[PDB]
């Protein structure tokens, strides 16, 4: 149907399956899965190659904290990372980044939990992350525009046949963006902070984005 | 304390 | 970005 | 709700919304396109005209920031159910909601080319703003770039008054003791505002869609604006803001 949910579960469930340096490897490492996502999201493929690397270097950040904070519902007060290593408060609070964790588990973990936000909410969200047209570069970004109302339109869709008894699911889902936002741009600049300084930096890859 | 006030 | 561009195709 | 309800909801925050701020944004844009005989807004497009220029430009933003969250901080006593918040709650949603709603109103007093100032008697051009010194000439770019885009939505200021009201309702600020409340409101206000821009954008779709989006859109303006500010204090240290601004900013985000 131009953007199927169906796609976007799939591309979900395809990729599923110092505490600090724990949580840059994994970082790291959810990098090369992200690409093998985005590739299964429908039509992100079929723009040209060159918007594809502005897409993702541009939401990559986003893309992978709204990632790990759903897969984090499942726990009381941490956060549990893509390589299986289990974040505790306490640590975070040890690495001098305690607040920004707690605003991760109160402003995104601990709301996506309250409304059950399943998979397939979880992926519509990432694919409209995903396709901003505000991303500089972008060679058509009208195109990416409707791409993203594509997504838009097949979210409200399911949300109106799969939860009939909750007329603003489909306006909650969308203000999970907004925090999603302040705190990515956060974590962007403790990221750049923990760069800046070395002592044993990231792997290659996230620092290639981090450039 | 000004936001409180204005209140 | 010779990674990501890489990767990509 | 019943549709009367949100209908009457609708209307309620318009009122108010007229009530406490003095430029409307169907008087801007009557202004901007030159369809009202009263005067036309002084055009400032270098130092002569305007007559440090940074300074100046500084502290006309700081006035007139400071009373927009004065305007801001009435039109959410109005909003039903805002009063009835612990008061914790209340100085909170205004400390992080009140830059937000400031960008979202400026877009209404902007256009490609520039944006009412002071009471809508002068008009900045962007040009002009984008050429100021130092760390100041990109402070307004910003906002340009995000008002174009916010003003293609073509909102008037019926559906604006719900959306800021939407805004200022938000249960995901930090600090806020109690979550419910304020989300049980905005729910109200987001089914209030679906059926605004359903009747009074009938050929526009996901319209709804399009405008929280936006909400995402200001987090970052926001944000961007604070490091500025850091800059400034940082390359100037003559700082001083003005007290309001300070305690808003104090411990942001
Ligand atoms: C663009 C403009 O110019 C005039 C004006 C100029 C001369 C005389 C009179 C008016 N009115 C407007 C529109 C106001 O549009 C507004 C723009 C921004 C703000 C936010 C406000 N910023 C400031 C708070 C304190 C000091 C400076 C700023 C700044 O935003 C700033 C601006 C330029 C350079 C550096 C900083 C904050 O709280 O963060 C409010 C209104
Ligand atoms: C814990 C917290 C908030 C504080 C301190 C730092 C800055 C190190 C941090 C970094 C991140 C990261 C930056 C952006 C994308 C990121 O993706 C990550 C892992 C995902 C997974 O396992 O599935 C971690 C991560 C994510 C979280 C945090």
């Amino acid at each position: 149907e131009d953007m199927p949910v169906e796609r976007i579960l799939e591309a979900e469930l395809a990729v599923e399956p110092d505490p600090v340096t724990n949580i840059c490897q994994a970082a790291d490492k959810q990098l090369f899965t992200l690409v093998e996502w985005a590739k299964r999201i429908p039509h992100f493929s079929e723009l040209p190659l060159d918007d594809q690397v502005i897409l993702l270097r541009a939401g990559w950040n986003e893309l992978l904290i709204a990632s790990f904070s759903h897969r984090s519902i499942a726990v009381k007060d941490g956060i549990l990372l893509a390589t299986g290593l289990h974040v505790h408060r306490n640590s975070a609070h040890s690495a001098g980044v305690g607040a920004i964790f707690d605003r991760v588990l109160t402003e995104l973990v601990s709301k996506m939990r309250d409304m059950q936000m399943d998979k397939t909410e979880l992926g519509c969200l990432r694919a409209i992350v995903l396709f901003n047209p505000d991303s500089k570069g972008l060679s058509n970004p009208a195109e990416v525009e409707a791409l993203r109302e594509k997504v838009y339109a097949s979210l409200e869709a399911y949300c109106k046949h799969k939860y009939p008894e909750q007329p603003g699911r489909f306006a909650k889902l969308l203000l999970r963006l907004p925090a999603l936002r302040s705190i990515g741009l956060k974590c962007l600049e403790h990221l750049f902070f923990f760069k800046l300084i070395g002592d044993t930096p990231i792997d290659t890859f996230l620092m290639e984005m981090l450039e | 304390k000004q936001l409180s006030e204005l209140l | 970005h010779k990674i990501l561009h890489r990767l990509l195709q | 709700a019943e549709s009367a309800d949100l209908r009457a909801l609708a209307k309620h925050l318009y009122d108010s919304y007229i009530k406490s701020f003095p430029l409307t944004k169907a008087k801007a844009r009557a202004i901007l396109t030159g369809k009202t005989t009263d005067k036309s807004p002084f055009v400032i497009y270098d130092m002569n005209s305007l007559m440090e220029v940074a300074i100046r430009i500084f502290q006309g933003c700081q006035f007139r920031s400071v009373e927009a969250v004065q305007e801001i901080t009435e039109y959410a006593k109005s909003i039903p159910g805002f009063v009835n918040l612990d008061l914790n709650d209340q100085v909170t949603l205004l400390k992080y909601g009140v830059h937000e709603i400031i960008y979202t109103m400026l877009a209404s007093l902007m256009n490609k080319d520039g944006v009412l100032i002071s009471e809508g008697q002068g008009f900045m051009t962007r040009e002009f703003l984008k050429s100021l010194r130092k760390p100041f000439g990109d402070f307004m770019e910003p906002k340009f770039e995000f008002a174009v885009k916010f003003n293609a939505l073509e909102l008037d200021d019926s559906d604006l008054a719900i959306f800021i009201a939407v805004i200022i309702l938000s249960g995901d600020r930090p600090g806020l003791l109690n979550v419910k409340p304020i989300e049980d409101i905005q729910d109200n206000l987001l089914q209030a505002l679906e059926l605004q821009l359903k009747l009074n954008h009938p050929e526009s779709s996901q319209l709804f869609a399009k405008l929280l989006q936006k909400m995402t859109d200001l987090r970052q303006i926001v944000t961007e604006h604070v490091q500025l500010l850091q800059v400034i204090k940082k390359t100037e240290t003559d700082m001083s803001l003005h007290p309001l601004l300070q305690e808003i900013y104090k411990d942001l985000y």
